[PDB]
RNA sequence: GCCGUUUAGGCCACGGAAGUUUGAGGCAAUAACAGGUCUGUCAUGCCCUUAGAUGUUCUGGGCCGCACGCGCGCUACACUGAUGUAUUCAACGAGUAUAUAGCCUUGGCCGACAGGCCCGGGUAAUCUUGGGAAAUUUCAUCGUGAUGGGGAUAGAUCAUUGCAAUUGUUGGUCUUCAACGAGGAAUGCCUAGUAAGCGCGAGUCAUCAGCUCGCGUUGACUACGUCCCUGCCCUUUGUACACACCG
């Protein structure tokens, strides 16, 4: 009873800091929320 | 019987052997320092060591 | 070497390394070690392991202890 | 040599003689620049080709007494372990630990070895001349091992199969597993001239 | 008369705060305020590492993101219309103020 | 010394290594740990720096009182192996022989329940959920 | 005036030695010098002390305060907090030439009771648990 | 004093001091428990309970304001679970919080405001004046 | 400083924190692969079904089943050790109104462990936590014995998470004490804070970490090379190959 909030995906899911993303449609919008790959 | 006769690397020549691991170098004789002759030897080599050899006649050829 | 199986065989107590043996056994290089007793005598420890107190309360010998249980013997003087 | 500075502060390093001059340049023992108190140092040796020979030969020796995993970078134990060893030396020979040591280099460290090399186009294992460095390598090597195997599921304490291990090898009899290894090399080596 | 007014920033850009930080610092100087700052605080630097796939396939690749967060603290001994009389430049794009009274 | 030594000292039918240490000899009965072989020895009162075959009879004596005897010499209850027993509903510590029977005793009620536990181990597969693809 | 406060680094382990003018004590986080917990690691906390003397110290007391690092680390920490605290005493307060000849005793026994060793734990990388070490690879 | 003497040494003075020093009370579960989820015996020694306490009338005076979820830590170790990795194991509490509660009784240590067990005045006399009895 | 068309550059040496681009990572060309992903995406053509549904929703079961073969691993086969004392040194991160204390949880008390009851601190360099980590270091006990190594298997009971614990969620207590004596043919990773050892944090998460991503702690042996095996780049050469030598 988790899901993304971009796409309702129930698996891969990212709640650390409270995102709430699944691992893929983070990625999508990794540097729009401000997370630079610096490394 | 053979005497355990000692040299010193003037030179190091290449890195022979089918995975390099021989080190040819040659050799100064300490008894008398005019026979200069190839040796091969297995281990980290520089001039100024000093090897210990069983026997001399064994001579190593060019690019053995 | 049984010397935790031999610990009450009364030939122990009786005299075996009350001297009976052990004047030797550090003799062999004049002061060779509690464990070189330990196996240069073929009986290990344990046995000998309370007597390498029971010899330093007879004052015939001085001793060390440390980490590995690592302990020392001599002989004489 | 000049200084009175030894081992454990116990140990005098002076008036201990190495008597080979071929690996009297690697045997990090002589001079007084080699001279420390304690076989620990945290030197950035292999940082350079031949520069492990300047590492003093002591420390070499502790080095090589953590193997096989459970002992891995276990220094400390590897330290007190050489600690009681020589305790042991001078307790059964009551000469220099320092010298018995450096002669237990010295003795068991072969002078020959196979090698496969190619002459004319065919390859096979033909006999070599050992370099010094490895020679003192090897003799570390053969005398560390030979006290680790006894050791292993014997009562006998790690410490003193070393210390056995080191007075047999430095008096040169067919006793150690260092002796009896170096022979078998030089043999072997000796065949295949 | 004379309080403790702690102004407290945030951001995500180091170039960018240090804009902000200094000239609150410069502005009450230009009045002679007692101005204690800046203080500067761990940064801190929040971290996701994902699969860089989307079907978990080929060599396992990963991508560290993270973001720096940068913390700085300033102290004026003033009033609260001192303080607002002081903070009303531009805060430049971003950049988090709280002013709030301290103990 | 001791001159009477005793080789073996067959405690409960189990044949007791008497030259071990008191405390790691008795754990050969089927039914003594090495923890409730040590609290058997202190509250019976033997010096354990001693070799069982040195041991006194009367001594042997006191160990066997309170093993058989347990909750009359204030071993609290959570030492016990038998706790809260389905049979008689005591709280006994069973001992070396009547470990081997009530294992059984166990298994044939379950085995005459029906259960899971008890046709699980009728089959002789894996009972405790383990998985059983490549393993034993 | 005699008032020092030098440091030593190992790898995380952090030594400050604050130092007086007094008679004799060296006392790490107040407790003496003579006691430092790797027995067999003691002599390194002695090396700088066996090195000068303690007739150098005659008239400092060390209070030799650390933090991080492990155990050894500590002890080769100590030792540059030891061997660096003389000589910047010496540089500010005794000679600046009496320093030389202290100086070159440290340097030609070992180099590292002076500056310290830049070397540190080197990251860990995916595809493996180590910095170098790599999951064992299999093929059928 | 407490930091010239062998943290060691100095505490086997004071494992016999607590024999000696008149007596207090002492526990009908002492000689079973195992003082920690992880151990896999009892301590050995007869008279263990004075060292844990030895042991343990230093950490106030060398510290100040531990409470029992604090002394579990500074006890526990390693846990080795058979089959599964080890880790890190907090000790027992009941140990620890009864040894403060004798030297409570006995005047070494007291409990503490803004939480914890901090020294007393004339505890802290002892710590030093046996201290004082060490070689 | 020697070497070199004395060019570009090479080896070394004093100095220096540092002389493999100082270390390690991020980014990273053209051309491709019928590589994987329609099961991440109300991204998506075509096809199938569309109310007696391949839609959704609920109950229960399964994905975990066990003759067997395989891969990554954890724990070991002990004395360079096990246990029980005493002693004590990090670093990276983490704390969604979490409801009437609530995620991280200090301190008090009850309790043998497990776990409770209580007063609270912190939306945090402020409280948890300066994260009192383990290996280690000491001191004893064991004594070459499948032993007190090892901890699979199983019996009895207790407590916590959750709406629910059965095909044991897990954590306790007692008891049970298996294989394993360093592993055949084969084969992986690795060149200095590295390998190896040791533990910690984070992801998942109500509960479960033998996993992965990071962190620190102790800390080496060996080599400073070659093209021999496996492959890669460039040139020359031969080809009856072009889905290209698996031709
Ligand atoms: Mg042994
Ligand atoms: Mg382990
Ligand atoms: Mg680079
Ligand atoms: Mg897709
Ligand atoms: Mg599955
Ligand atoms: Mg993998
Ligand atoms: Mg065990
Ligand atoms: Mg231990
Ligand atoms: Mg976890
Ligand atoms: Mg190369
Ligand atoms: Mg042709
Ligand atoms: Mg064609
Ligand atoms: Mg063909
Ligand atoms: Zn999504």
């Amino acid at each position: 009873s988790r899901v993304c909030r971009v796409c309702g995906n129930s698996h891969g899911l990212i709640r650390k800091y409270g995102l709430m993303c699944c691992r893929q449609c983070f990625r999508s919008n990794a540097k729009d929320i401000g997370f630079i790959k610096y490394r | 019987d053979t005497q355990v006769k000692l040299a010193v690397v003037v030179k190091v020549m290449g890195r022979t052997g089918s995975r390099g691991q021989v080190t040819q170098v040659r050799v100064k004789f300490l008894d008398d320092q005019n026979r200069l002759i190839m040796r091969n030897v297995k281990g980290p080599v520089r001039e100024g060591d000093i090897l210990t050899l069983l026997e001399s006649e064994r001579e190593a050829r060019r690019l053995r | 070497g049984k010397q935790k199986e031999k610990v009450n065989n009364a030939v122990l107590f009786d005299q075996a390394t009350y001297d009976k043996l052990l004047t030797e056994v550090p003799k062999y290089k004049q002061i060779t070690p509690s464990v070189l007793s330990e196996r240069l005598r073929i009986n290990g420890s344990l046995a000998r392991r309370a007597i390498k107190d029971l010899m330093e309360r007879g004052l015939i010998r001085m001793v060390s202890i440390h980490s590995s249980q690592q302990i020392f013997t001599r002989a004489t003087n | 040599p000049g200084g009175d500075v030894k081992l454990f502060n116990r140990w005098t390093f002076e008036d201990v003689q190495v008597s080979d001059i071929s690996l009297n340049d690697y045997l990090a023992v002589t001079s007084m620049k080699h001279y420390t108190f304690l076989p620990h140092s945290a030197g950035r040796y292999s940082a350079k080709r031949f520069r492990k020979a300047q590492c003093p030969i002591i420390e070499r020796l502790t080095n090589s007494l953590m193997m096989h995993g459970r002992n891995n970078g276990k220094k400390i134990m590897a330290v007190r372990i050489i600690k009681h060893t020589m305790e042991i030396i001078h307790l059964l020979t009551d000469a220099n630990p320092i010298q018995i040591i450096v002669d237990a280099i010295i003795n068991s460290g072969p002078r020959e070895d196979a090698t496969r090399i190619g002459s004319a186009g065919v390859v096979r294992r033909q006999a070599v001349d050992i370099s010094p460095l490895r020679r003192v390598n090897q003799a570390i090597y053969l005398l560390t091992t030979g006290a680790r195997e006894s050791a292993f599921r014997n009562v006998k304490t790690i410490a003193e199969c070393l210390a056995d291990e080191l007075i047999n090898a430095a008096k040169g009899s067919s006793n150690s597993y260092a002796i009896k290894k170096k022979d078998e090399i030089e043999r072997v080596a000796k065949a295949n001239r | 008369v004379q309080h403790r007014i702690r102004i407290t920033l945030s951001s995500k850009s180091v170039k960018n705060l240090e804009k902000v930080c200094s000239d609150l610092v410069k502005g009450a100087k230009e009045k002679q305020l007692k101005v204690k700052g800046p203080v500067r605080m761990p940064t801190k630097v929040l971290n996701i590492t994902t699969r860089k796939s989307p079907c978990g396939e080929g060599t396992n690749t990963w991508d560290r993101f993270e973001m720096r967060v940068h913390k700085r603290v300033i102290d004026l001994v003033s009033s609260p219309d001192v303080v607002k009389q002081i903070t009303s430049i531009t805060i430049e794009p971003g950049v988090e103020v709280e002013v709030t009274i301290s103990d | 010394a001791g001159e009477e030594f005793q080789h073996i000292l067959r405690v409960l039918n189990t044949n007791v290594d008497g030259k071990q240490k008191i405390m790691f000899a008795l754990t050969s009965i089927k039914g003594v740990g090495r923890r409730f072989s040590n609290i058997v020895c202190k509250k019976a009162d033997i010096d354990m720096n001693k070799r069982a075959g040195e041991l006194s009879a009367e001594e042997m004596d006191r160990l066997m009182a309170v093993v058989h005897n347990p909750r009359q010499f204030k071993v609290p209850d959570w030492f016990l192996n038998r706790k809260k027993d389905y049979k008689d509903g005591r709280f006994s510590q069973v001992v070396s022989n009547a470990v081997d029977m009530k294992l059984r005793d166990d298994l044939e009620r379950l085995k005459k329940i029906r259960n899971h536990r008890g046709l699980r181990h009728y089959w002789g597969v894996r009972v405790r959920g383990q998985h059983t693809k490549t393993t034993g | 005036p005699g008032t020092v406060q030098c440091f030593g680094r190992k790898k995380t382990a952090v030594a400050v030695a604050y130092c007086k003018p007094g008679r004799g004590l060296i006392k790490v986080n107040g407790a003496p010098i003579e006691l430092i917990r790797p027995e067999m690691l003691r002599l390194k906390a002695f090396e700088p002390i066996l090195l000068a003397g303690r007739s150098r110290f005659k008239d400092i007391d060390m209070r030799i305060r650390v933090r991080g690092g492990g155990k050894t680390s500590q002890i080769y920490s100590i030792r540059q907090a030891i061997a660096k605290s003389l000589v910047a005493y010496y540089q500010k307060y005794v000679d600046e030439a009496a320093k030389k000849e202290v100086k070159e005793i440290f340097a030609r026994y070992d180099r590292t009771l002076l500056v310290a060793d830049p070397r540190r734990c080197e990251p860990k990388k995916f595809g493996g648990r180590g910095a170098r070490a790599r999951f064992q690879k299999s093929y059928r | 004093t407490v930091k010239d003497v062998n943290p060691h040494e100095f505490v086997k003075a004071y494992s016999a001091h607590l024999k000696r020093s008149g007596k207090m009370e002492l526990p009908e579960w002492v000689d079973i428990v195992k003082t920690a989820r992880f151990k896999e015996l009892p301590p050995s020694d007869a008279d263990w309970y004075y060292i844990r306490a030895a042991s343990m009338a230093r950490k106030i005076y060398l510290r100040q304001g531990i409470g029992i979820g604090g002394f579990q830590k500074i006890y526990g170790g390693r846990q080795r679970n058979g089959s599964r990795p080890p880790h890190f194991c907090k000790s027992s509490g009941a140990v620890s919080r009864n040894i403060l509660q004798e030297l409570q009784k006995m005047g070494i240590i007291d409990v503490d405001p803004k939480g914890g067990r901090l020294i007393t005045s004339q505890g802290r006399r002892d710590l030093d004046q046996v201290a004082g009895t060490v070689p």
